[PDB]
RNA sequence: ACCAUGAUAAGGAUUAUAAAUUGAAAGUGUUAAUAUCAUAAUCAAAAUUUAUUAUUUAUAUUAAAUAUGUAUGUGUAGAUAAAAUAAGA
């Protein structure tokens, strides 16, 4: 699992998704001088990741001890 | 994006590839045959818009 | 239009020019002589300071850490002999302990002749520095490295004058030669390492010597440098069920280096990624020239059952080089700390599998497209390899017809058209109106077009046929 | 990472007029740092509508 | 077009050519098929109390012309030059009408008249098994049934290119095969008509039944073997590719001479001006509307009279 | 594109089964014994205050 | 002339022409 | 550009010997009238955009009038869920 880790009492791991999309062309926009804006016409169309984090995984204890989200957070 | 006179040249010329409908049904899209054109100009914008929380 | 190729790959620039090729192997050989330079310099200094020491204290008795220094650095420069006198006066006046014989047999393996055989003779291969250090005396360098060992255990049997009939082989010191004495067979030929995990290690079980991890890594390479896999690997599994706290890395780097002696290179894929997932103990640079140099050894490797009809299939394992030295990156291990000949071709590996995302946008257009069909139009003499000549389980008496109602559901828009006159008299079976049964895009319109080219043709054949004989 | 390459690999091969894209989602660890985004009491002078 | 040699790929006006005439592709786009759609029936064009002439114009995309003569008594019909892009309605029109298809005439064995020659006798053959069809030719055209699957590569038919013609088959006047002793639907064609050059108006011609004979002419210049053929109790000439409306027949192609084309011309000045001359492309005139309003022909006269004695008239822009 | 998913599939199983067998290899080994990371180690002993 | 479309839309057979030909990068732009 | 296209109307026949099924419905032939501009030497109608006392059909505005006498269409349209004054000479 790639991402930062950090070891500091004021920093907390939240294990999170990451959805992403990648197309690419292989039937008539695969090479031509059309690629160049056609793929990067997929790009930023595919622009969209989403950010997924259960609320139960931010149910932890911090560096100090005390829990990350408690009822009230 | 092209006019009535092309596209049934496109047609007849057999370069595009189209599926022939009963004049009078609604094709296959079960959008389509619900609640007609503006049900499907909503499906659209559910499909490119409001399917994302944006931040 | 005529349509293009998808299965064709786009034309991209993956290669080297002739000029950079010979200027590639014009510094490679410029380095070669550096290291060649390098070494006979030290040579003669150190021949220098024996002839020196000889001479002028002819008569002069040197202090023994003097002689030992220089005894040292004649065996590891390659000169055994010039080194073998001194040794022998130095147990004779038993200045000699435990450390400095374990010392003299770790400087017998020659750590300055392998350096430059690495760099020079053996292309930067540390598999083929143990193969090229074996025939520069490796016969007579295991005498005196048995020899030494006896001089040693002799030595250690005075230092030890309770435990008493178990000393001095349950001692620090006597493992430590042990060590040390494998360390240099394996410098050896092909019969001293052959003779390192069966004759030398069952003389250490006989002797009662305990091993320790550096002992079961050396007889790991011993091992490894024969082409024995089924014994190598359970040595190390003998480690992991008993002392797992203390294996190093050199037990991974005797296994990465076997099983590309032995060409398994589905073996040490998985010795490489098993030390990606543990990441300890830390992989060296030799851990990734070791794997590196079995990707390359395994692309540049022909096949035989295709026989190579179109291309060569194996180079597609060049592919992975990129997802390696990604793991590099976040292993620790430098780049940078890789040998030159194999740096070459990781890099044409790279030239060949590795594209950013700016020129993923500008690889395509056609001006590079075209650029690459007249470069191979004008010389393709240059650069070719062609040119240089229900449930199915559970189901076994199927349940047919089970009453699914097909008019619930709305498909009522299934009408097909067939051609007119299949079974009439007049029309015949076979013509070219056969090809109008495969058309899709206009199968309404033609085929009534056809039924009313057929219809007013037997009309007028048959009206054709009532005057005639009506006038005769 | 040796499965996304061959995944991604399978466009040269597809079949006649048929295209693909990929969807990949993977787990990420996320750092929330309390230093660089602290938990702050409210200021004096609240934000209004204005700003 | 030729044979693509090594002074040919090595030419930059071979490339450049082929660049003007079809720009950036620079192949030639075939002759295609006429398909089911933009095709029209066939109509009955003469009708006489001794035969009956039925025909369908523009047939191919060469617009070549598909014409057949119906016999009343004897019921027996006759195609002149077969090579239409549908030969089924041909099936279809002579099994309404209880027609026997015994022969085929073809006035010369260009692209224009025997591209779906085959096609003809396989689809006609086949209905009268519910005596085989006979072609008439010329043995000067030769040398353009060697080159059928040479110009079948330059318009692009493909699917006719690996047929054997039916002329080519062992004939009556061919020595015959000698068979293993231990099959003459291909191994012997007895129903072949070979015409002469030497055609008079005493005994050249072919007895079509009840009384009326088929009186062909050897008339070379576009083609080595022309044989028109000419009805003088009609008043109808098949000139094929001798003589269209305004225009004559092409020289610019192989074995064509303009010389040989102008002393075709002046052998059909003895016939009338009601002579209904019926081409193979185009529309249909009569033989003295060509006498007055086409300039070929007032070429051909104009420069005989001024004294030229080798006369080359020809096109080189028309029909093949 | 219902005989193409099935010339995928066959393609993603015969290679999925691969790299799952390689990863399969190298978890028997980890099961069998090893050594722990110090880093890893550190990282259990991070926090001030624990449960 | 095409390919229709009840056929099994196989690949014909596989090109190798970046691995046939290595070509050097070569750019107008210095 | 004077080709031989194609549209209109009209008459014919075959099958139901079952009360089951959501559902007893589908295939094949002849005559009259109308009509036929593609192997040739060009160009901006409404290719085509915009505006002024003026030409229409539509758009909505739009009214008086009991002294007498008085004012009937063809068509245009939307989805489609009643039926016997004419002679099978
Ligand atoms: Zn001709
Ligand atoms: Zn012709």
């Amino acid at each position: 699992r790639i991402g930062p880790i950090g070891l500091e009492p004021h920093q907390f791991n939240v294990p999170a998704e990451l959805g992403f999309v990648e197309q690419y062309d292989n039937l008539q926009y695969k090479r031509y001088d059309w690629q160049g804006w056609y793929q990067r016409m997929l790009d930023v169309h595919n622009r969209n990741v989403s950010l997924r984090c259960r609320i139960c995984d931010l149910q932890r204890l911090d560096g100090n001890g005390v829990q990350f989200v408690d009822m009230q957070t | 994006n092209v006019s009535y006179w092309t596209m049934n040249k496109m047609v007849r010329g057999g370069n595009l590839l189209v599926h022939r409908v009963h004049y009078t049904g609604w094709g296959t899209d079960s959008h389509l045959k619900k609640g007609g054109w503006e049900h499907r100009w909503n499906k659209v914008l559910q499909r490119n818009v409001l399917q994302y929380s944006r931040i | 239009r005529k349509p293009q190729n998808q299965w064709e790959g786009v034309y991209y620039y993956s290669g080297i020019t002739k000029r950079q090729r010979h200027l590639i192997l014009l510094h490679r050989k410029r380095e070669r002589e550096a290291h060649m330079r390098s070494f006979n310099i030290s040579r003669a200094s150190v021949l220098q300071r024996l002839e020196q020491l000889s001479g002028d204290r002819k008569q002069e008795s040197l202090p023994p850490h003097v002689r030992l220094d220089l005894a040292v650095r004649l065996a590891q420069h390659g000169l055994y002999q010039q080194a073998t006198p001194i040794v022998d006066e130095l147990h004779h006046q038993k200045a000699l302990h435990a450390g400095h014989y374990a010392l003299l047999i770790n400087a017998l393996a020659c750590p300055r002749l392998g350096q430059r055989i690495l760099h020079c003779d053996a292309q930067c291969d540390p598999a083929l520095t143990y193969k090229l250090l074996g025939d520069e005396n490796g016969e007579e360098r295991a005498q005196e490295a048995y020899r030494w060992f006896d001089l040693a255990l002799t030595s250690l049997a005075v230092d030890c004058g309770h435990f008493v009939p178990y000393l001095p082989q349950g001692t620090a010191a006597a493992s430590h030669i042990t060590n040390a004495l494998m360390r240099t067979l394996l410098t050896c030929g092909y019969t001293h390492v052959a003779a390192i995990p069966d004759s030398v290690y069952d003389r250490m079980g006989s002797m009662g010597i305990s091993p320790t991890i550096s002992t079961y890594e050396l007889v790991m390479l011993a091992l490894s440098l024969q082409g024995n896999m089924v014994e190598a690997e359970s040595i190390l599994s003998f480690l992991r069920s008993h002392h797992s706290e203390h294996i190093t890395v050199e037990s991974f780097n005797a296994l990465l280096l076997g099983h590309r002696e032995a060409r398994q290179f589905d073996c040490c894929d998985a010795i490489w990624q098993e030390l990606v997932d543990r990441r300890w103990p830390r992989a060296s640079p030799l851990t990734a020239e070791l794997y590196l140099r079995s990707i390359m050894d395994h692309a540049n490797t022909p096949t035989s059952e295709p026989l190579q009809s179109f291309a060569n299939i194996n180079v597609v394992e060049k592919k992975k080089v990129p997802l390696v030295l990604a793991q590099m990156d976040e292993l620790g291990v430098p780049r940078t700390h890789l040998s030159r000949v194999l740096m070459d071709e990781v890099e044409d590996s790279l030239r060949k599998f590795q594209t950013y995302r700016s020129r993923f946008y500008e690889w395509g257009r056609a001006v590079k497209q075209f650029d690459f069909i007249e470069f191979r139009r004008r010389n393709g003499w240059l650069y070719d390899l062609h040119l240089m000549k229900g449930d199915i389980y559970y189901d076994d008496t199927r349940g047919l017809h089970d009453r699914s109602p097909t008019w619930m559901n709305e498909v009522p828009e299934t009408r097909y058209d067939r051609l007119y006159g299949v079974n009439h008299p007049d029309i015949a079976k076979i013509g070219i109106r056969r090809h109008l049964n495969v058309e899709y895009v206009n199968r309404k319109e033609v085929v009534e077009r056809d039924a009313a080219l057929m219809k007013k043709t037997l009309s007028s054949g048959r009206r054709l046929r009532h005057r005639v004989e009506s006038s005769r | 990472t040796e499965f996304e390459k061959r995944m991604y690999d399978i466009r040269h091969w597809l079949h006649r007029q048929t295209s693909c894209e990929f969807h990949t989602i993977y787990r990420r660890n996320v750092i929330h740092d309390s230093a660089v985004f602290p938990t702050e009491h409210d200021p004096a002078t609240p934000t209004t509508h204005e700003h | 077009s030729y044979t693509p040699n090594l002074t040919s790929l090595t030419n930059q006006v071979n490339r450049s050519e082929r660049l003007r005439k079809w720009g950036s592709a620079g192949v030639p786009p075939g002759v295609p098929r006429i398909p089911r759609l933009e095709a029209k029936g066939i109509a009955i064009l003469h009708e006489s109390p001794k035969v009956i002439l039925a025909g369908r114009s523009r047939c191919n995309n060469f617009d070549s012309n598909q014409y057949m003569l119906i016999n009343k008594a004897t019921k027996r019909c006759l195609l002149v030059d077969a090579s239409d892009d549908w030969p089924d309605d041909w099936a279809a029109f002579i099994g309404a009408s209880d027609l026997t298809l015994t022969h085929v005439f073809l006035t010369h064995c260009h692209i224009d008249n025997i591209i779906n020659l085959n096609a003809f006798l396989t689809i006609c053959g086949s209905r009268q098994k519910q005596d085989e069809i006979g072609v008439m030719w010329c043995p000067a055209e030769e040398c353009w049934v060697q080159n059928f699957k040479r110009s079948c590569e330059r318009y692009g038919r493909f699917e006719e290119m690996h047929q054997v013609l039916p002329m080519m088959c062992r004939s009556l006047y061919t020595p015959q095969h000698l068979v293993d002793p231990v099959r003459n639907a291909r191994h012997l064609r007895r129903n072949d008509v070979l015409l002469s050059a030497a055609t008079n108006r005493a005994t050249s011609f072919i007895d079509f039944g009840n009384g009326v004979l088929l009186y062909y002419i050897f008339s070379p210049g576009h083609s080595p073997g022309h044989m028109m053929l000419h009805i003088p109790t009609e008043r109808i000439l098949f000139s094929g590719d001798l003589l269209f409306f305004n225009k004559v027949g092409r020289v610019d192609l192989p074995w064509a001479t303009g010389v040989r084309l102008a002393e075709s011309l002046r052998l059909l000045e003895a016939l009338p001006d009601n002579t209904v001359v019926v081409p193979g492309h185009g529309r249909m005139t009569t033989l003295g509307r060509e006498r007055r309003e086409n300039k070929a022909l007032q070429q051909c006269y104009q420069r005989q009279e001024i004294g030229k004695q080798e006369v080359s008239v020809g096109f080189n822009e028309g029909y093949l | 594109v219902m005989k193409l998913a099935e010339d995928v599939c066959m393609f993603l199983k015969d290679v999925g089964r691969q790299i799952v067998e390689e990863k399969l290899v190298a978890v028997r080994r980890l099961l069998q014994g090893g050594a722990v990371d110090p880093e890893l180690l550190a990282a259990f002993n991070c926090a001030r205050a624990g449960p | 002339y095409h390919w229709h479309y009840n056929l099994p839309q196989g690949m014909e057979r596989p090109h190798s022409v970046n691995r046939t030909f290595a070509a050097p990068f070569q750019s107008n732009h210095s």
